[PDB]
């Protein structure tokens, strides 16, 4: 412990944290109380739910940690890490940051010279923008 | 003949139930919970100068999961209390943080740290 | 009860042919005794009808029927 | 001072204003010559909205029987 | 304007669009570009460009590039800091983080589906702002115009709202911890002690 | 761009032609026109450029025929979400599905169905509702089959309150749907939502109710050192016992490895039959139920 560095987290970082992707919104099957495939809680990307016990069945034992077992793919390991492991959502199309916009111009910065309500307008939908002019090539 | 009655009031807590988002203790009488030690309390007790106080009062009495079987065993079997952990609380400060799109890094003086 | 009843107008479609009319309304004698209710949990309540009264222009006919909104603590 | 009898009326009139609303989408959406009272009348919004007052809300609040000058207080 | 002369200027909608331009951004000529404008420059125009360089040059010195403002993958909470815990009763209790990233997993879902089939321009640029919104919610719900309410009653807890205010993680459960072995009971005089 | 989005989307509807009969006829004609200009352009055979490009004009008049009975019955589903609105789903989100399910009707929509499309729409955009509604309203998921159990199970029940006027017996309930009543009891347990933590406690702002519910994973220290104690006890006991004796019995019973090996298992590191192993285990703990080593233990159950 000697500095907490900060900044932005690009697509990278957050690919590099993620132990999986969430594809689906299910939480647990209503019958057998069990997180769900893939889905949010999924042992297969955050971590088995109870102690060295993974979902198919195959390993209820702590003897035989540390492994993967190809059926459900769940590794084997203390409950706890449910608690550090995490995921993330590959999205179709991009989002900003609802943070660093929407908010006094030291956040925002005035990075683009565009005033709030231009941004308001084009991020959510009701304006264009011309993202590249051959402005040269217009004039030749 | 109020009904500020010290039987209700009398409350005590070796070591009992604990939260589940964050592992500190858990509050009230009916659940035995701890004392909540404020703000104002860690400041009073930084105007002392008391800092090994105030880092078992933050860390090994709660919030650090690994410290506090550890401090039990210890005094049980008269051992020496060891040394406390890093706060389960800043882990979950720094992982939500992370889960705003913002790169928290521990790092060392000497490249990365030991953790 | 009956003004907030009575401020309710029939119902008028787009079309207006018909209406139901809540004129009365009236109660029972509740079922729980007061101290029944207080040890079996359930809340002192009593029963509340009202006449709703199903009239059509277009029918030309009225016809009346009594219903039940629930129980009133 | 709106007493007990004015925050009873206010919440019978909102849960009858939602069994108004409900009739009149029934209508919308029914056919002449098979509507009757009975049928028609949900009664689940007046219940539910004298149910939820009772219960969660500031104005209904737990007797303390601490001694009868409490409770008059 | 599409239709009439084309190949020559290019357009776009919504966060790709923002995306497109920081991709392309040259903030260096905007730094000397502004750093003229200082030199001779008049009126509230000296403060405005003086914000657009201090953010400018904070963005140049730092090795980070402009495009994290666009966010393209969404991290997700580790699950047992959002419990869905059992409760007694056959009951339930969770997190309002949970309904949130359910929202924008149900949208990026459909978002996805849309874009499959041949679908309208109207359509799908809808569904992107809301998927937008839903992000939005996700880190600030609040932030703009009426919250994300959830059930009615109140507004949803949001990956933020955790981390500010009175009831924040900061002031809370940081500065401020319950401790074991303590106790509390009231207090009497003793003056032989 | 406002607040509110669901404004902005009705106006972004805007003002567009409504359709009467003969528009729409006409429009599915060169639906249909242009969807086998595609299916012979589809086709491997060499078509000259020309008529190539012509089926592909046709195609795209025809894709823009679909975009305007698209945008002219989005109002239609606009009413219909509203149909459907209030029941755990965003009304815009409940209008993005009927925007599905319209999609799908107007591609499975031709005239060659003597009624208009309003009528033929709505059937499909409730389907996309509904389905929508069973599969993403409820943060438990419940399989479309439960959710119309659990809703018929509803409908019915709030019936027999209105008839009877009282609250219906679980036997009367059975016997209306069929079931038995333990198919009652669970479909009624299984449709209850969940209660969410950050909500006020009652006081003013004693936290929230996240804070007043102990876990069930957190190890106990008084649990925790009993236990170590227990090893500790166990171990020394052991070691009173002679050394090939106390290594059989841990080996039998794991006090190294979380595996305990059963008898014949024992007899391989050892080089010992598996009845010599069995008789000396038996032994074994014949000599720890001696009252000997069994005063420490007791009190450990
Ligand atoms: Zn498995």
């Amino acid at each position: 412990f000697d500095e907490l560095r900060i900044g932005l987290a690009t697509a990278d970082d957050i690919r590099q944290w993620s132990h999986g992707e969430v594809k689906k919104p299910e939480t647990i099957n209503y019958r057998t109380l069990k997180p769900e495939k893939d889905g949010l809680f999924c042992e297969k990307i955050f971590g088995p739910t109870r102690d060295w016990e993974c979902y198919c069945g195959k390993y209820k034992r702590v003897r035989f940690k540390g492994i993967i077992c190809e059926r459900c793919g769940v590794e084997v390991t203390r409950a706890k890490v449910r608690r550090e492991r995490m995921g993330h959502i590959e999205l179709a199309a991009p989002v900003t940051h609802i943070w660093y916009f929407k908010g006094v111009p030291s956040r925002l910065g005035y990075l683009l010279d565009l005033a709030p309500k231009d941004l308001e307008k084009v991020i959510y939908f009701a304006a264009y923008m011309i993202t590249f002019v051959d402005e040269e090539r217009r004039t030749r | 003949k109020l009904h500020h009655l010290v039987d209700d009031k009398l409350h005590a807590r070796s070591t009992g139930p604990y939260s589940m988002i964050t592992q500190q203790p858990l509050g009230g009488k009916a659940q035995f919970g701890g004392q909540r030690f404020g703000e104002m309390e860690v400041w009073a007790l930084e105007a002392y100068g008391a800092a090994y106080a105030l880092q078992e009062l933050l860390t090994i009495k709660s919030d650090d999961v690994t410290g506090r079987v550890k401090v039990y065993e210890a005094i049980v079997k008269g051992e020496n209390i060891p040394e406390p952990g890093i706060p389960e609380s800043f882990k979950v400060l720094i992982k939500e943080m992370q889960s705003l799109c913002l790169n928290v890094e521990v790092l060392s003086s000497d490249g990365m740290s030991i953790e | 009860l009956e003004e907030i009843f009575e401020e309710i107008s029939p119902i008028e479609d787009f079309s207006g042919s018909m209406s139901l009319t809540f004129r009365d309304h009236r109660f029972e004698p509740p079922k729980n005794s007061i101290d029944e209710c207080k040890d079996r949990d359930f809340t002192y309540a009593a029963p509340l009808f009202v006449t709703a009264e199903f009239t059509n222009n277009e029918t030309g006919e009225i016809k009346s029927q009594t219903v039940f909104m629930g129980d009133f603590p | 001072i709106r007493n007990v009898g004015e925050l009873i009326q206010n919440q019978v009139r909102t849960g009858l204003a939602r069994m108004e609303r409900v009739v009149r989408e029934r209508m919308t959406t029914q056919d002449v010559e098979a509507i009757t009272p009975q049928t028609l009348i949900n009664i689940r919004p007046v219940v539910a909205s004298i149910k939820e007052f009772f219960g969660t809300s500031q104005l209904s609040q737990f007797m303390d029987q601490n001694n009868p000058l409490s409770g008059l207080t | 304007l599409r239709d009439r002369f084309g190949t020559y200027f290019d357009g776009s909608m919504g966060a790709a669009a923002l995306q497109k331009r920081l991709e392309s951004f040259d903030l260096d000529e905007e730094a000397e570009r502004l750093r003229e404008i200082i030199r001779t420059g008049k009126g509230q125009k000296k403060t405005r460009a003086l914000k657009r360089l201090k953010v400018v040059s904070a963005f140049l010195q730092t090795s980070n590039s402009p495009k994290g403002m666009v966010l393209d993958c969404v991290p997700v909470i580790p699950p047992d800091l959002r419990p869905m815990v059992q409760l007694d009763g056959g009951r339930f209790a969770t997190s309002d983080l949970n309904d949130l990233y359910r929202r924008v997993i149900n949208r990026n879902n459909r978002l996805k589906r849309l874009l499959d089939l041949g679908a309208p321009e109207i359509i799908v640029n809808n569904e992107k702002r809301m998927l937008q919104e839903a992000v939005d919610a996700l880190f600030d719900n609040g932030r703009r115009g009426r919250p994300v309410t959830g059930p009615g009653n109140r507004p949803l807890k949001s990956l933020s709202d955790m981390l500010k205010g009175k009831q924040g993680r900061f002031r809370q459960n940081l500065l401020g911890k319950r401790v074991d072995y303590s106790a509390r009971s009231v207090i009497v005089v003793g003056p032989q002690l | 761009a406002t607040a509110d989005p669901v404004k902005d989307y009705l106006k972004q509807i805007g003002k567009v032609p409504l359709l009467n009969a003969e528009q729409e006829v006409e429009l599915a004609k060169r639906i249909e026109a242009g969807l086998f200009a595609e299916d012979k352009l589809a086709n491997s055979d060499k078509l000259a450029p020309k008529l190539k490009r012509e089926l592909e004009i046709i195609a795209e008049d025809g894709r823009r025929a679909k975009n305007h009975l698209l945008e002219a019955n989005l109002r239609l589903v606009v009413s219909l979400a509203k149909r459907y609105t209030g029941r755990g789903m965003l009304f815009l989100d409940l209008i993005q599905e009927g925007n599905l399910g319209l999609i799908r009707a107007v591609e499975k929509f031709d005239y060659t169905k003597g009624y208009k499309f309003s009528t033929y729409a709505t059937w499909w955009i409730r389907q996309a509702i509904t389905r929508a509604m069973a599969d993403q309203a409820r943060t438990i998921r419940i399989p479309v089959h439960m959710v119309e159990v659990i809703n018929k199970l509803a409908r019915v029940q709030r019936q027999m309150l209105q008839d009877l006027g009282r609250e219906p017996t679980p036997e009367e309930l059975a016997k209306e749907l069929d079931m038995t009543p333990e198919k009652v009891i669970e479909v009624q347990k299984y449709g209850r939502e969940p209660i969410s933590l950050h909500t006020p406690l009652g006081e003013d702002g004693d936290s929230e109710f996240g804070d007043l519910i102990e876990d069930s994973e957190a190890v106990v220290p008084a649990d925790a050192v009993s236990f170590t104690l227990l090893q500790e006890q166990l171990h020394s006991v052991l070691d009173t016992l002679s050394e090939r004796e106390a290594g059989v019995v841990s080996m039998r019973f794991g006090l190294t490895d979380g595996q305990p090996k059963t008898l014949d298992e024992i007899g391989k590191v050892y080089g010992v039959t598996r009845e010599r192993i069995r008789q000396i285990e038996s032994k074994t703990m014949s000599k720890l139920r001696h009252p000997s080593r069994s005063q420490v233990l007791r009190d450990y159950l």
